[PDB]
């Protein structure tokens, strides 16, 4: 509702504003036509052209400080327009964060971080002895040694570098 | 009586003071121009009723200037307010100017009388609107004479006429029979 | 339904900007009537635009602050809402990973 | 109308009432992401960012 | 003083005091 | 425009630090699910062979 | 108690004892 008298405001601006000009211009040619007629002798044409110079002038001066006054009570109003878009979106935004906060207040937001920090720690561990076991079912296809030996030819060949045992251990067994 | 409700008054009370005083300091400029014009003429008697209105204006824009003081030192100290049931020595002046003064400037600071409500309300000792007004011979005597409502002093108004003359680059002769009185 | 006034909130700080600059705009073109107006002698015309231009500028900063202020708040509430969809889906995950 | 409605009484209460949610709201954020900052700490070790 | 400063430039012609009232009001 | 320019460096920070977080916790979570699909399957895979 | 806080939630406005009693009663 409230636009469309600002709509209003600002067209009856530009209209005064655009009367002045005018105004003025036709002043300017008063100007011309007076002296026209001071040129041919007319006294009463040269009074009539004088008359209608000066109102123009006045009457344009006139415009163009009432379009300054409208010009400022339509942008007052145009800041009171924008300003109530702000201050109603605030109002939803205050209602909206309010039953949420109800709703999701900081009590239950911790609760259920906590709950979700030890969930996925739980699942830290699953996957860890889910790992053991997986790579437990599958050894005679990937033995360490030849992976070893994989690695070190790769890395020789690459020039490069990387940043039995068992017997002994059956002696020692045997003690 | 409401705590939240009174702090929130003086708040606004506060901010409206101090949007009326800037303007009220825009319009006492421009009026004043204004009397520079009429003193141009020779119309005289005129310009007297013109500078009374000026004077009345500065008047309460001291005024206003106080009461934005006494507001905010009542802002300062709130929480004696709420403790408290008896107001002490410390607001006493602030409780009484603003319960005075807020039918005289009920209609340019509406706040103003709901701050009047809540401090009348939360007190029983001489208080309540017949009390209160009995009560109200304690309120600081420089702020009821700006907010007097009498005719300003005739050599004052020839003072106010005389240096916005000798301001505007305009002639005057004043009244000597107050003038020198 | 918040991210309807957030939308709205982000709407009028733009405007607010856009009227922002319009209003430097017009008081750039009201330097020039002035001094047209000075030069062929109006006075009063003359204060008509010197009026005009000073109105323009300050409702300019104005303005300009207050699309500040509003683009700090739709910020605020913009984070808000991120949040929030965020918070939600956590709950979610929590719940059904329990 | 609008002023009778969205008075200054009631625009200073839900103001307060925004900064107060706001300033909540910057509580959560600040628990909820050292907490989100808790839960992966492991792939992002401090000695290996520095 | 934009118009002053707008004549100054253009060199020609167009054709504080609270402090003293406030002095006199004090009286 | 210096207190846009600090308040846009400063909310820019915050953006990238918050989406951080948002990232680590989002890969968990795709994590969490495929494994729980994996899971899933070999507990299908168990039940069929048993 | 439900008037006067629709009241304070509109911003508008409208236009304990017992227990004394009880002691003035005792006398």
């Amino acid at each position: 509702n409230m636009e469309k008298h600002l709509f209003n405001l600002k067209f009856a601006a530009k209209e005064l504003s655009r009367s002045a000009k005018k105004c003025d211009k036709e002043e300017k040619a008063e100007k011309a036509k007076i002296e026209k007629a001071i040129q041919k002798g007319n006294m009463e044409v040269a009074r009539i052209h004088a008359e209608n110079a000066i109102r123009q002038k006045n009457q344009a001066v006139n415009f163009l400080r009432m379009s300054a006054r409208v010009d400022a009570v339509a942008a007052r109003v145009q800041t009171a327009v924008t300003m109530g878009k702000v201050t109603k979106s605030m109002a939803g935004v205050v209602k909206s964060m309010d039953a949420t906060l109800k709703t999701m207040n900081l009590e239950k937001i911790s609760a259920l971080m906590d709950k979700f920090e030890h969930q996925f720690e739980t699942l830290d561990v699953q996957t860890q002895q889910m790992e053991d076991t997986m790579s437990s079912t599958t050894t005679l296809t990937t033995p360490q040694n030849q992976v070893d030996m994989l690695l070190q030819e790769m890395a020789d060949e690459a020039g490069l570098d990387l940043n039995e045992l068992s017997q002994r251990l059956a002696r020692l067994r045997d003690q | 009586f409401k705590a939240e409700r009174l702090r929130v008054n003086l708040r606004l009370v506060i901010n409206r003071l101090k949007l009326l005083e800037k303007k009220k300091t825009e319009l006492a400029q421009k009026a004043r121009k204004e009397i520079a014009d009429y003193l141009a003429a020779g119309k005289d008697e005129r310009a007297r009723i013109r500078v009374e209105h000026i004077i009345r204006e500065d008047y309460l824009v001291e005024a206003m200037e106080i009461l934005e003081l006494y507001c905010d030192l009542l802002l300062a100290r709130f929480g004696l307010i709420q403790s408290m049931k008896e107001l002490d020595s410390g607001l006493a002046e602030s409780v009484s100017t603003l319960i005075w003064a807020a039918p005289r400037l009920q209609s340019e600071v509406a706040e103003l009388k709901i701050v009047a409500d809540q401090l009348c309300a939360k007190y029983s000792k001489e208080y309540g609107k017949l009390c209160r007004t009995n009560q109200i011979g304690t309120v600081n005597d420089r702020l009821m004479h700006k907010l007097s409502v009498e005719a300003p002093p005739k050599i004052l108004v020839e003072r106010y006429l005389i240096e916005i003359a000798k301001n505007y680059n305009v002639p005057y002769e004043p009244d000597s029979v107050v003038m020198a009185e």
